[PDB]
């Protein structure tokens, strides 16, 4: 009660001023008091008071203390210390019980109540005073600890106040007893509990800290240091952490006076061991803070040298180690100008003094540890010197010469370094004593770095054993994120090189390590969702695909992985590698509800997954280490390293991920037919090797380097890449190639390394296909033997290896999975080998082991299995087994055919996900042709998926870029075309429901009056050219037609067609460099009149009475009722397919009907009664004629690789309508989605004459040209352009952009200053008339879809592109320019420009050599 | 007749994408227990 206490703090005072007023000895107000205490600590469990009552509650407490020391004054006390010190331990009582009430008062003392509390601490600083004075005297262990009981109290206390902000009061109460224990001599208090100690000062510490009086704290330190005079450095560990932390702050704010102050300068008269082991302790601690640390730590270093005394070898020894140090702050900065000695330098020296050390037999620990130190850091300098000259290098040069001369003496030398270190911290880890060492951190730190330069170096077997090191020492010392950490690292690496299992025990141990973590740090968050990674890897692995995707989108949704950390974003790119690892699995692994959330995360191809994932890791080397590693700029950035410990192993673990991704990257590009792309990446791939000249990754990237170019057959290119892969391998495996011809269970670098083994088994495969493509056989088969021989073994000896580093009994349930893709490819090589020789029955076994091979491995060998069943039916198929499932003729798995339609059906829902763009073709056109009109929809849509995929990938990817950089900036046509190009749109069932209900949708797209005919040709061999034509027409709201037409049976095939078109541009080459004028003019005539012969013979032969299939349909009803009749009459003569739409169709034009092309269609259509079938359709023609009327619409053809060469606009049927060209019938759903959104302007209004752009006669070596269109194109009104000069591509960026007309007079396309990047960069709203030389002609290496420029203008959406099919001279074509220029611009307002191309193509002297090269990409096109 | 030979129109002499800015590590809080 307020007023009780008022009235007991009254009788207090009261009884206190009696006591004053007592002369006589208060002996029995003593024991009163004891009686009062007593009652205050009954009522002590309450703790409850105000504060003027607890001001008197001090009052009385202080005489009571008065009264204990004077009768420990009085002789009463005085002769009976016992009752002396007994007055002690009351007074301590009493003081306990003060420290009570402070602790009680705080706790419940408001923000408010500060005031008071201040009051009250002001007391408490009387309290400590008092009791230390007290403690004056005291003598012997107990009075001691009892004093040290007294220091506990107030530290107590302290706490309160430093909770209570009262840091000035708090550091006032402590400052008597710091201030007393810092200034006391050393052994006067060794019982005091150091923590004890400890606690006092780091209030004050961190008080002075906070407060900002880091200065004044930071002597209170030293203070700190002397209090701990006997105690060992270990205690001392703490203030040596809380003064760097001290400095820092120093350092944040700018301070440089704390940082004057150091130890050698502060305490300036310790004993030199003393002193040197705070010193190191102090380097430690800044090497464990993060931020710029290198002239501290050099400061700390050149006092530890100047320490050292190199005559005694104990000295030697320590300067050893100091110079180890020293070597690792000048191995990172520009410090050699004060020090005169290079970093190298200073770890040989270093080295040497190590080696001239002998141990004492208990620091022998140590000296390993020290050794193995020095020779790592030895290896990281000279790497870094490597690394820097390489960069000097290449920018000096700013290739083919550096990438064979990486294996040199150093390499085995640098190396040798490593495996020294290895060693030594292997044989000092793998006892059972626990190392004596002096920071077994800094083994743990050097030991995560040298696992990092293991994996960048590509040994990823000693990465491992250094990782199980890492472990035995986080166990050992009792960190549990290091050990979670190691654990992930080991499962990664496991899964790596392809054992699931493990993988599946470490990520166990990595699980049971995270229990400890506490779980709301981030490192554990970051361990979790790592361990979510691993275990969803290791079920998509496993065949649990279902609930690995579920961790996955768990992982994908958590808000954490995106926090802004290095640790984050490393963990990212492995979300993004396991995305496409996902992704690139078939549709039945997975149900379609989440096959669309996957897809809906942002990335739809594992291409872009993987793209990304390279994305992301070089901007990770952009802000670790800058941008000098990965470009050659002239001084492009010079960010500094920052070496905070952490960012030693990013910088090594981000490179061999780069180095990793760029290879799962060039091998996924590769297998698709994406060569150009993956030899992009190939040759970054390169040069960053060259840079760090590392042979091993110089090797692996140089055989997939001459696989793409085997790929685009250049076979010397290719064979010089394998040439130097032979050289370095021959070099590593020193420092018919000989490295083959081995045991099967051997030890050489080569059989060691799993890395190398791949090499090798990839060179012979890349061997076996140069001495296949150079028409060697016998050769390149016995090198297919020798991969399947060795692939086996290698997987054999890696299970072993494994084994024998990990120490299991148990071996793995099944051999890694890592050469399963090269046996497969060799098996697919073989098989398509015996194709061509079915003689040989070993082939035809081959054939069913790898089909086998690649069904025990499901879902991950499938582009393989599905060559393979591709295979199988063609080998099945050897007048053919498709004629019964069409409708026109020329004039167990059931059956064989139904069998072939399964197998093909699965291979294609094997690849249909990501297909490569052969084997989609072959497999599209195959199944087409199988099936037929028994299912036409299902022909039609096959027929329509089997042209053009590569630039479906390419789509594909660049509206990704299109919808990531708008997502930068800040869509909906964007991702309208994603779906419309995406391979995963389709609904779940069997082929082809899903693949049918899409194509329908597709066609329900189409826009009115326009015709989409599909020239495709069916290949029966892979790797030849066909001579049966597939034709497919589409039209809105007609059902698909398709037609085969077999020209290999009748003289004038469609590869006798195209041997002559490509002889004739061969004469043309060969001709162009005569000198004689009389000789060129002839030479030019036959060619331009076998070119005439040409296109007449694809008019007659090649389409033959099927070339109506192209025309326009009659809007006239006539045609209707003819076949509505002629359908039920021609039944029964033997019509096994009846089609109205065939009929309708072919009859539109009973004008231009011959009587050869009816008689052909009878004779065909109805074999059985072909007599009155031709009588029937000769009189539907005969009422057909002149009823029938033109009509008016466009005519948009798509053609596969082979037939984009001829000139189908040529044609006599074709030379009086508008025909345009595209890639895919997607594309021209592509133009309506973006015409309907309004983002093509021309497509929208028409082409604005008063806005064109010209470029004329760049490189002025043209004269003609230019002396014809310079007056004329100057003239216009509003046209703008170059000309005699080169233009630059911020012109012509502008000039695709931002005109409707861009007309090109020049050399090629333009791409000197245009790219085709370059234009895909940009959306394209211009007309390009590129009247270059094959300026519209796609190159076709290899097996490999045609590629050009045309198809980045028509994906940068260029309306209409014109441009050139062969190579053209330049008198014909400027008259032929001139003449289309005058005739479209002088037509006046809406002007179609192809009615005027195929006017203009009579121009020209030469009328089918040059007049036909033009050719139109797009849509037509028309002035507004 | 015969003119002059005409002269060729023929010239006769993937991009990764620049690394992206990652932002940097946000600086983590760096705990003063009870006696
Ligand atoms: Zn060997």
């Amino acid at each position: 009660g307020p007023q009780a206490v008022a009235k007991l703090l009254i009788k207090a005072s009261a009884v206190l001023s009696k006591s004053m007023e007592a002369p006589s000895p208060p002996l029995r107000a003593l024991y009163e008091s004891c009686q009062f205490f007593l009652s205050g600590l009954e009522r002590g469990t309450k703790r409850r008071y105000r504060l003027d009552a607890i001001l008197s509650l001090f009052a009385f407490l202080g005489g009571y203390c008065s009264l204990l020391q004077q009768l420990r004054d009085d002789g009463v006390y005085g002769g009976s210390s016992k009752q002396q010190q007994s007055f002690l331990q009351m007074y301590f009582q009493g003081l306990h019980l003060y420290t009570v009430v402070v602790y009680d008062f705080a706790q419940g003392c408001q923000i408010v109540d500060l005031a008071d509390l201040t009051q009250l601490v002001d007391s408490c600083k009387s309290t400590v005073v008092w009791m230390l004075e007290a403690l004056e005297g005291l003598s012997g262990q107990e009075l001691t600890d009892h004093m040290g009981m007294t220091a506990s109290y107030t530290s107590n206390l302290a706490y309160s106040f430093y909770s209570h902000k009262l840091y000035a009061e708090a550091c006032a109460i402590s400052e008597p007893l710091c201030q007393h224990l810092g200034l006391v001599k050393p052994g006067t208090y060794p019982e005091v509990p150091p923590e004890k100690l400890h606690r006092c000062f780091r209030l004050q510490v961190e008080s002075l800290k906070k407060l900002g009086k880091q200065a004044q704290g930071c002597k209170m330190v030293i203070l700190w240091l002397a209090a701990l005079q006997p105690c060992s450095p270990e205690h001392m560990a703490e203030p040596v952490t809380f003064w760097v932390r001290v400095k820092m702050d120093a350092a944040r704010a700018g301070d440089k006076e704390l940082q004057l102050k150091t130890l050698r300068d502060s305490l300036s008269g310790w004993d030199p061991e003393t002193l040197a082991l705070l010193l190191r302790e102090e380097l430690q601690a800044y090497k464990a803070v993060r931020a710029d640390t290198g002239q501290e730590r050099f400061n700390i270093i050149c006092d530890l040298l100047e320490l050292s005394p190199e005559e005694t070898p104990a000295g030697a020894w320590a300067r050893a180690t100091h110079l180890v140090e020293l070597a690792q702050v000048l191995c990172y900065h520009d410090f050699t100008q004060q020090t005169n000695c290079s970093a190298l330098d200073a770890i040989r020296e270093a080295l040497q003094l190590l080696d001239s050390v002998r141990p004492e037999a208990q620091a022998r620990d140590q000296l390993l540890d020290d050794k193995a130190q020095a020779l790592l850091w030895l290896y990281i300098c000279t790497l870094e010197a490597k690394m820097q000259e390489g960069i000097e290098r290449d920018r000096r040069a700013q290739f083919l010469y550096s990438n064979i001369a990486f294996n040199l003496a150093a390499d085995a030398a640098q190396s040798k370094c490593l495996d020294q270190a290895l060693a030594l911290w292997k044989e000092l880890l793998t006892k059972g004593q626990a190392p004596a060492v002096r920071c077994l951190q800094q083994t743990a730190a050097s030991l995560q770095i040298l696992a990092a330069l293991y994996q960048l170096v590509a040994k990823p077997m000693q990465a491992l054993e250094v990782l199980l090191l890492l472990r035995i020492v986080s166990e050992r010392l009792k960190d549990h994120s290091k050990a979670a950490g190691s654990s992930c690292h080991i499962t990664q690496l496991l899964l790596t090189l392809g054992c699931p299992s493990y993988a599946q025990l470490h990520l166990e141990e990595a699980a049971s390590s995270l229990k400890h973590l506490d779980q709301t740090t981030d490192t554990y968050l970051l361990l979790s969702l790592t361990c979510d990674l691993l275990r969803s890897q290791l079920y998509w692995t496993h065949q649990k695909v279902t609930k690995g995707v579920s961790l996955l989108l768990s992982v994908l949704r958590d808000p954490a992985l995106q926090k802004s950390s290095k640790a984050w974003y490393l963990l990212r790119v492995q979300v993004l590698q396991l995305v496409a690892a996902y992704l690139s699995l078939p549709s039945n692994n997975l149900s379609h509800s989440l096959w669309e959330q996957l897809c809906a995360q942002g990335w739809q191809t594992p291409e872009i997954a993987l793209i990304d994932s390279h994305k992301l890791l070089r901007s990770i080397i952009l802000l670790l280490m800058g941008s000098d590693i990965l470009s050659t700029q002239k001084a492009a950035v010079e960010t500094s390293f920052l070496d905070y410990g952490e960012n030693l192993v990013q910088k090594w673990q981000v490179l061999s991920e780069v180095l990793s991704c760029s290879e799962k990257l060039v091998c996924h590009l590769g297998r698709l037919g994406s060569v150009s792309e993956a030899k992009a990446f190939c040759l970054e791939a390169l040069k960053l090797t060259t840079k760090l000249q590392i042979p091993r990754q110089c090797a692996l990237f140089l055989v997939l380097k001459g696989e793409l170019e085997l790929a685009r057959n250049d076979i010397d290119l290719c064979q010089s890449d394998l040439q130097q892969v032979l050289f370095l391998l021959e070099s590593c495996t020193e420092f018919i190639p000989n490295f083959l011809s081995h045991s099967p269970t051997c030890d050489c670098s080569l059989c060691a390394s799993p890395v190398l083994t791949a090499v090798c088994l990839r060179w012979v495969l890349v061997t076996a296909g140069v001495r296949l493509a150079m028409g060697h056989q016998a050769q390149g088969l016995d090198l297919l033997q020798v991969v399947l021989k060795g692939c086996p073994e290698a997987a054999e000896r890696l299970t072993q290896a494994l084994q024998a580093s990990l120490n299991h009994k148990t071996p793995p349930s099944l051999v890694p999975s890592l050469l399963d893709e090269i046996l497969a490819q060799a098996y697919t090589l073989l098989a398509l080998e015996g194709l061509n020789q079915p003689s040989n029955e070993s082939l035809q076994k081959v054939l069913q082991s790898g089909l086998k091979f690649v069904a025990a491995r499901i879902p991950h060998l499938e582009p393989w299995r599905a060559s393979l069943l591709l295979i199988w039916a063609l080998t099945k198929l050897g007048t053919q087994l498709f004629a019964s499932s069409w409708g026109w003729q020329p004039p167990t798995g059931l059956s064989t055919l139904d069998s072939i339609c399964d197998s093909l059906s699965v291979a294609f829902r094997g690849i249909s996900h990501c297909p490569p763009s052969g084997l989609y073709a072959h497999l599209c056109r195959f199944l087409a042709l199988c099936l037929g009109h028994r299912d036409p929809y299902a022909t039609a849509f096959l027929v329509t998926e089997s042209v053009s995929i590569t630039c479906r990938h390419q789509l594909l990817t660049h509206l990704h870029r299109q919808l990531s950089k708008a997502q930068k900036h800040r869509d909906v046509p964007l991702a309208r075309i994603q779906r419309l190009f995406s391979f995963r749109a389709l609904e779940s069932g069997h082929f082809p429901q899903p693949e049918k209900e899409s194509f329908q949708e597709r066609l329900a797209l189409i826009p009115s009056g326009v015709t989409v005919c599909v020239l495709a040709l069916a290949t029966l061999q892979p790797g030849t050219v066909g001579n049966t034509l597939l034709l497919t027409r589409l039209e809105k709201d007609s059902p698909p037609v398709s037609v085969q037409i077999p020209t290999g049976q009748n003289k004038l095939h469609l590869r006798s067609v195209l041997n002559e078109f490509d002889a004739i541009q061969k004469a043309q080459k060969e001709n162009s460099s005569c000198t004689d004028k009389r000789e060129w003019w002839t030479g030019r005539l036959a060619l331009d009149h076998r070119m005439e012969v040409l296109i007449a013979s694809l008019e007659k032969s090649v389409l033959g009475c099927w070339k109506g299939l192209l025309l326009p349909s009659s809007e006239e009803p006539g045609p209707a009722q003819e076949a509505s009749r002629l359908q039920e009459l021609l039944q029964d003569c033997g019509w096994k397919y009846p089609d109205r739409t065939l009929l309708k169709i072919m009859l539109s034009g009973a004008g231009a009907l011959t009587p050869q092309d009816i008689q052909a269609l009878a004779y065909g259509l109805c074999p059985t009664q072909p007599e009155r079938a031709q009588e029937l359709l000769n009189e539907a023609v005969g009422r057909l004629q002149g009823l029938t009327v033109p009509s008016n619409s466009h005519l948009v053809l798509v053609l596969d690789k082979d037939l984009q060469k001829l000139p189908w606009e040529s044609m006599p049927s074709l030379q009086a309508l508008p025909v345009t060209r595209l890639p895919s019938f997607r594309f021209l759903l592509s133009y309506s989605i973006i015409k309907e959104y309004g983002a093509s302007p021309v497509l929208s209004q028409g082409v604005d004459p008063r806005s064109t752009f010209y470029v004329l006669n760049p490189h002025n070596n043209l004269s003609s040209t230019e002396e014809q269109f310079r007056a004329n194109f100057s003239s216009e009104a509003g046209w703008r352009g170059v000309v005699g000069e080169v233009p630059r591509p911020e012109q012509v960026q502008e000039a695709l952009t931002k005109h409707d007309l861009y007309i090109y007079a020049g050399h090629g396309a333009g791409a000197r200053f245009l790219d085709g990047q370059a234009v895909l960069r940009l959306s394209c709203r211009a007309v390009a008339l590129l009247f270059g030389s094959s300026s519209a002609a796609l190159a076709v290496h290899g097996n490999l879809e045609g590629a050009g420029i045309v198809l980045k203008y028509i994906m940068a959406g260029c309306p209409l592109f014109l441009g050139n099919l062969w190579d053209v001279t330049d008198r014909d074509i400027d008259r032929y320019t001139e003449a289309l220029l005058q005739g479209w611009l002088g037509a006046g307002p809406g002007a179609p420009l192809l009615y005027y191309v195929n006017q203009a193509r009579q121009a020209p002297r030469l009328k089918y050599l040059i007049g036909a090269a033009p050719i139109a990409y797009g849509l037509p096109v028309s002035l507004r | 007749e015969f003119e002059n030979p005409e002269v060729p129109r023929e010239d006769q002499q993937p991009i990764i994408e620049e690394p992206s800015r990652l932002q940097e590590s946000v600086m983590e809080a760096s705990a003063m227990p009870p006696p």
